[PDB]
């Protein structure tokens, strides 16, 4: 059982026309971190992860304005041309098996899909919520695709019914993933 | 506290 | 909104066996989901994966400085940081936790990490391996996996369950014990 290899790997994107561009690393398939562009901040994935060490988040900004500029020049070679949509799996799971009126999570894994745009929204009895949601970044994939976590806290309930609502320029359709006790 | 590196990508021709 | 994207990914790979003792790093650019050039520790320069990398792998090639800083890399740059992150993730040892209900008798397990795990169904006693279903492991963003593990089983009276978890995080099997109702018990 005990892992016989490791992978480390820094992911960084950058998407024209929506001028979007994340940077992370990943431990085999958890984010470590990510630099939050805006804030120009390191962003441990676990608060505790920053207690044993630091990241420079400038460099990350550095590093996306080479892959911006990259970026321009391989549209023009590639005389324009534009990227194949791949829309999402979508999986909704709790965190942990549910125990009536306590405190849970629901995650909505969105897996397998290009560009890194979504729009997720929660529903709890057809009606969006937004109380305490959370997400992640893009996360990598082998095979160049992307995945994302959205959560959603609850208190679990015999009454209450939640959906996960993806949106992606691959879909024909919106996509509902439902669950309930 | 230990500092985390990252690697440098380069810049493609503009010319 | 349909207007056309453009996306360039940037990678930077840092493969790790029995440790640190073999190191490779690729270096990987990928636009519209195609790789198109590399660099790979195991040859020591750029390559060309589509035509349409092929200028910046001779681009890339001719700047000598900084090809010597890449093939150096596996140390300064992947060697380096498994060092300062060894300990919150190579490390890391989360224990499952395991509840069984019926739904199918479900062994859930959860909250763990690493992701390898054993789970196995015994019914009095014996190992049960038909009859059984498992989602795989789900991996749940946040440094933690779940499994769940299914068993199709006619629950006789007098029949006990048990779900047992083996993980690195501890040294003897979790287990959790399930029983259908009692219809007769007796003195002895």
């Amino acid at each position: 059982m005990i892992k016989e290899e490791h992978v480390i790997i820094q992911a960084e994107f950058y998407l024209n026309p929506d001028q979007s561009g994340e940077f992370m690393f990943d431990f085999d398939g958890d984010e470590i971190f990510h630099v939050d562009m805006a804030k120009k901040e390191t962003v441990w994935r676990l608060e505790e992860f920053g207690r044993f060490a630091s990241f420079e988040a400038q460099g990350a900004l550095a590093n996306i304005a080479v892959d911006k500029a990259n970026l321009e020049i391989m549209t023009k070679r590639s005389n324009y041309t534009p990227i194949t949509n791949v829309p999402p799996e979508v999986t909704v799971l709790t965190n942990s098996p549910v125990e009536l009126r306590e405190p849970n999570v629901l995650i909505c894994f969105i897996d397998k899909f290009t560009p890194p745009v979504v729009n997720v929204t929660w529903l709890r009895n057809g009606k969006p919520v937004t109380t305490g949601v959370s997400e992640t970044v893009f996360l990598p994939r082998e095979d160049h695709l992307f995945r994302k976590f959205h959560y959603l806290p609850f208190l679990p309930s015999t009454e209450d019914v939640y959906d996960c609502r993806v949106e992606h320029w691959g879909l024909d359709e919106p996509l509902l993933k439902h669950w309930e006790f | 506290v230990s500092k985390w590196r990252m690697a440098t990508p380069l810049l493609m021709q503009a010319l | 909104d349909t207007r056309p994207r453009f996306l360039w990914q940037l990678k930077f790979e840092c493969h790790f066996f029995n440790g640190t003792e073999r190191v490779r790093l690729l270096e990987r650019c990928i636009y519209n989901q195609e790789e198109s050039v590399r660099f790979d520790s195991d040859v020591g320069e750029y390559r060309a994966v589509t035509e349409l990398g092929r200028p910046d792998a001779e681009y890339w090639n001719s700047q000598k400085d900084l090809l010597e800083q890449r093939r150096a890399a596996v140390d300064t740059y992947c060697r380096h940081n498994y060092g300062v992150g060894e300990s919150f993730t190579v490390q890391r040892r989360v224990e499952p936790k395991v509840t069984v209900y019926p739904s199918l008798l479900v062994c859930s397990v959860s909250g763990f990490y690493p992701g390898s795990i054993e789970v196995r169904w015994f019914r009095n006693g014996q190992e049960e391996k038909a009859g059984v279903v498992s989602t795989g492991l789900i991996q749940n963003g946040d440094w933690t996996f779940q499994t769940l593990v299914m068993l199709e089983t006619v629950p006789r009276s007098g029949e006990v369950y048990t779900c047992q978890v083996e993980h690195p995080s501890v040294t003897s099997p979790l287990t959790v014990e399930w029983r259908a109702r009692s219809e007769s018990a007796q003195s002895k």
